[PDB]
């Protein structure tokens, strides 16, 4: 059995935070890695994953990868990449040695630009991948009129820049757009005085709290607002300085959540023979003691992602790999192709790369009393919203209209 | 006995947005040889070069960054010359005990110690431009400035660290406006709240751009006073772009009378240096090296820089002297080199060779004046030794400089 390396890169370390992204994803690759080895699925070689900790450092993260190529096994592709700005250093570099890499973590928008990162992959989609979910969601309640609140933090106006091309030759007039740094609160006013009713909110969880505190006083919440605003906080994230809680909680009450889908709610089952709920208790077995990481789909379904492209890499080069060494071009290319043509259907749903970019699953989620519920999901292969019925509400007896 | 070898791990754009490893490879090879030949400097050492083209790429350098670390033989200092190469291979340096020395990065985030320790730097930051603004600011008695910028991270530090400079000199910042590529509406909004005094922080297109809205809203004559960046092409104003509605004419018209900064890299003086060179000198022999003109060489005019850099590590490792021991797993050797670094003082071919707490090369500026469609040198600036030279050769309409105020 001659191993087929891969370089795992990601925090591994737990004097680092985002460490628990790595480790809560370990047990979901150890899951696919053990399928892959127990069906002999790539026969005759086995999947191979090393890891290396980058301890979501530029300067470790560097050293890591620097360490894996000297002192390791001759990798044929990179698994991995959490934090934005130690991915972006790898991937910039990657045709250097001609590695693929699938990352299943950093969802940077960067990291779309094919001239800068043409080796490239992700299963996650990136924070901008919510914007085409909106558009979906302002033509399905008929708001052609918005307003938009950002944080002035590169993760934000990053997400606002994205939008304008979205949105442009749509009928959607953005009628105010306001930015904020430390304080919403004046931004929030021009909004209301400019008559606002559908918000776009880009900012963090810290933010939000002051957000919806303005937005009270100011009067910008009941039946005829709408904010739709990121759905990645921590749950809870409202009870951790004028405004009370149940004057938060009443300016929150009915805000449109979005994100990406972790799992797939479709009992079909995926390219393992388990369906996505088949999975997840086979993956909360495995986690043990592990905090669980929304990732964890992403991770599997890489490893998914990375059999598929070496079968289909084994093939070319039989029509026609232990001598690959980073100078082999031409492997690093059909690993490159395989890796275009990826299409099954994953635990995350299907498993599908437009220029490297993940289509995928986004999540809508609405506050009702107490916590986010699901209100729908937007498939982007298809361009399709689906809203769940007799889920999302409004307080009047129509939802709001945009002026 | 033998001299020991002692290794330079270079990076040289040779392409890219800032070829300068053109004629700053050259510059180096030739600071090399003038270091080596001196038997006061190494007597005991040998100063070697291994280089790789950059292609002022950071992708590429990444490469070129692992071939120079994980090769024998090791290197006691890395080289590189674009920005963007240093602010990669500056922070990735700590994991091998290295100090980084850049020849060409004028990048003001690169004078963060928190992110690279071991960073020093020949050419200046972009902010060595505000000790002088200010200085003419307090020259000409003004105290309310607008600022105008095109949306660039160099040119948003740059404006950051004039707000800090402005406030130690009781000057204030009136207004600040930014455009990514479009400067209409901040160049009708300076109009809008009667702005006198301007700095303006451009590339040389947006430049065009900025001026022919100018023009069309008056902003130009006796009442205001533009301070802008003096690398532009000569006749910058005067050139052709589609994108531009107005003339020649029209645009050396709404140019006229604005002020420049910009960085002393040659020595004007004919003075001879450490090398016992003179700049003219300097030049001459450069241009013998050279395969094309220095017109076509990119980095022609940091190439005083690039060979300032070679001796201020020459006379560094020269104070320190146990060289061979050096191991990127040890911080005693980088440390010691560090603090003779630090307290580097000479005369080199780009004029006195200091650095800053940051590492940040502390430099001249000349000052000019464009007078009837021409710039004039009106003076230089010492912001280390607050020294002003005045040429007593710039002109005004009213007969002396306005004011901010109506
Ligand atoms: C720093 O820079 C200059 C560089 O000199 C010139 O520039 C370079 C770029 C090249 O083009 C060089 O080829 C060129 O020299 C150095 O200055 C020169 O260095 C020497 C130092 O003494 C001087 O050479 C002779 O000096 C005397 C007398 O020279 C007389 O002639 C000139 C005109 O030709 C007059 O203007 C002078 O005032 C003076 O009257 C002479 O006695 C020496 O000759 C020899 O005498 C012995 C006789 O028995 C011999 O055994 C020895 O060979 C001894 O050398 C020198 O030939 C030279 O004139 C100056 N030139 C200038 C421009 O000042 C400077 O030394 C150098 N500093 C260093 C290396 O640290
Ligand atoms: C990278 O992948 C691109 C997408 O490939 C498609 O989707 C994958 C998930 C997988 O299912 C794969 O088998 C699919 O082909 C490639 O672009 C596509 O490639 C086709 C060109 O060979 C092109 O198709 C044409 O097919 C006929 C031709 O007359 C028509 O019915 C049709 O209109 C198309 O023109 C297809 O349009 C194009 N896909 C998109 C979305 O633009 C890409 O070439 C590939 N590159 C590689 C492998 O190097
Ligand atoms: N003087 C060289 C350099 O500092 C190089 S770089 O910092 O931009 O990489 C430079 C500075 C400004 C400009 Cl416009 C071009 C180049
Ligand atoms: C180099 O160091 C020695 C050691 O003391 C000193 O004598 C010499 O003058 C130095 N060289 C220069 C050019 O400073």
């Amino acid at each position: 059995s001659p191993p087929l390396s891969i370089m795992g890169l990601m925090p591994l370390t737990k004097e680092v935070a985002k460490g628990s992204i790595g480790r809560g994803v370990l047990p979901a690759v150890e899951l696919a890695i053990e399928q892959i080895r127990n069906e002999s699925l790539l026969r005759p070689y086995f999947l191979d994953l090393r890891l290396y900790d980058t301890e979501c450092d530029n300067a470790k993260g560097l050293k890591a990868f620097y360490d894996a190529i000297k002192y390791g096994p001759n990798h044929l592709m990179v698994f991995g990449g959490v934090c934005p700005s130690v991915t972006s250093i790898i991937a910039e570099s990657l045709q250097g040695w001609n590695l693929v890499q699938l990352s299943f973590a950093a969802t940077t928008p960067v990291l779309a630009d094919k001239k800068k990162y043409p080796y490239f992959f992700r299963t996650v989609p990136s924070d901008n991948a919510v914007n085409p979910a909106i558009l979906k969601l302002l033509k399905h309640y008929q708001w052609k009129r918005v307003g938009t609140l950002t944080q002035d933090v590169q993760r934000f106006s990053e997400v606002r820049n994205d939008l304008t091309g979205v949105l442009y030759g749509e009928d959607i007039e953005i009628s105010d757009t306001e930015s904020f740094s430390n304080d919403p609160c004046t931004s929030v006013k021009k909004l209301k005085g400019n008559d606002v009713r559908i918000i776009l909110g880009q900012f963090d969880q810290n933010m939000a709290a002051k957000v919806f505190c303005c937005a009270y006083e100011e009067n910008m919440y009941g039946s005829k607002y709408q904010w739709i605003i990121p759905g990645w906080y921590e749950p809870s994230w409202w009870e951790q300085s004028r405004c009370l809680r149940k004057n938060l909680l009443a300016a929150m009450e009915g805000y449109i959540g979005v994100d990406f889908e972790p799992l797939s709610s479709k009992q079909i089952k995926t390219i393992s023979g388990k369906t996505p709920q088949q999975y997840e208790r086979e993956y909360n077995n495995k986690r043990s003691g592990v905090g669980p990481s929304k990732f964890h789909g992403y991770a599997y379904d890489g490893i998914w992602v990375i059999a598929k492209t070496l079968q289909r890499a084994m093939e070319t080069l039989h029509a026609s790999i232990q001598d690959f060494n980073y100078t082999d071009h031409t492997l690093g290319r059909i690993i490159l192709n395989a890796m275009n043509e990826t299409n099954f259907f994953g635990v995350t749903g299907q498993v599908v790369f437009r220029n490297g970019e993940r289509m995928g699953t986004i999540k809508f989620t609405q506050f009702q009393d107490s916590r986010e519920v699901k209100v729908g999901e937007y498939n982007a292969v298809a361009d399709t919203l689906e809203i769940i019925n007799d889920t999302i509400r409004f307080q009047g007896s129509e939802p709001p209209k945009d002026d | 006995s033998e001299r020991r070898a002692v290794y330079i791990g270079a990076l040289f754009p040779m392409s890219g947005g800032w070829p300068g490893g053109q004629a700053c490879q050259p510059a180096v090879e030739m600071a090399l040889e003038d270091v080596n030949s001196r038997r006061d400097i190494l007597p005991d050492y040998e100063l070697k070069l291994i280089h790789h083209d950059s292609k002022c790429d950071p992708g590429q350098a990444t490469k070129y960054l692992y071939e120079l670390l994980y090769n024998d033989p090791i290197k006691i200092i890395l080289m590189p010359g674009c920005s963007s190469v240093s602010t990669l291979v500056a922070e990735a340096a700590r994991m091998w005990n290295l100090i980084v020395l850049s020849y060409g990065s004028s990048s003001p985030a690169l004078s963060n110690r928190q992110r690279f320790p071991t960073f020093f730097r020949t050419h200046p930051s972009a902010t060595l431009h505000n000790p002088t603004r200010v200085k003419l600011f307090e020259k000409w008695g003004w105290k309310k400035i607008a600022t105008i910028q095109q949306t660039t991270e160099v040119f948003t530090s740059t404006l950051d660290d004039l707000e800090e400079r402005v406030k130690e000199a009781g000057i204030e910042i009136t207004f600040r406006q930014s455009f990514f590529s479009d400067p209409a509406v901040p160049v009708k909004n300076l109009k809008r709240q009667d702005a006198r005094i301007i700095v303006g922080l451009f590339y040389e297109t947006e430049a065009r751009k900025v001026f022919c809205e100018v023009y069309k809203e008056r902003l130009f004559g006796k009442k205001y006073v533009w301070f802008l960046i003096g690398w532009y092409a000569d006749n910058w104003f005067k050139i052709y772009d589609p994108s531009i509605n107005c003339t020649v004419d029209e645009m050396t018209e709404a140019v006229e009378g604005h002020i420049t900064t910009e960085i002393v890299m040659l020595n004007p003086a004919n003075t001879r240096s450490i090398s016992n060179m003179t700049s003219q000198e300097f030049v001459e022999k450069l241009t013998k090296r050279l395969k094309r003109h220095p017109e076509e060489t990119g980095g022609f005019q940091e190439a005083p820089l690039a060979y300032d850099a070679i001796w201020a590590l020459a006379l560094a490792l020269n104070k320190t002297s146990r060289l061979e021991d050096f191991n990127y797993n040890n911080q005693t050797i980088t440390d010691q080199i560090y603090r003779a670094m630090n307290s580097s003082s000479f005369e080199g071919v780009s004029g006195h060779v200091v650095f800053d707490a940051s590492g940040s090369r502390m430099a001249w500026t000349l000052i000019e004046q464009l007078q009837g469609g021409s710039y004039k040198k009106i003076g230089y600036y010492d912001s280390t030794k607050d020294d002003l030279s005045w040429s007593k050769t710039d002109k005004w309409i009213g007969g002396s400089p306005p004011a901010d105020d109506y």
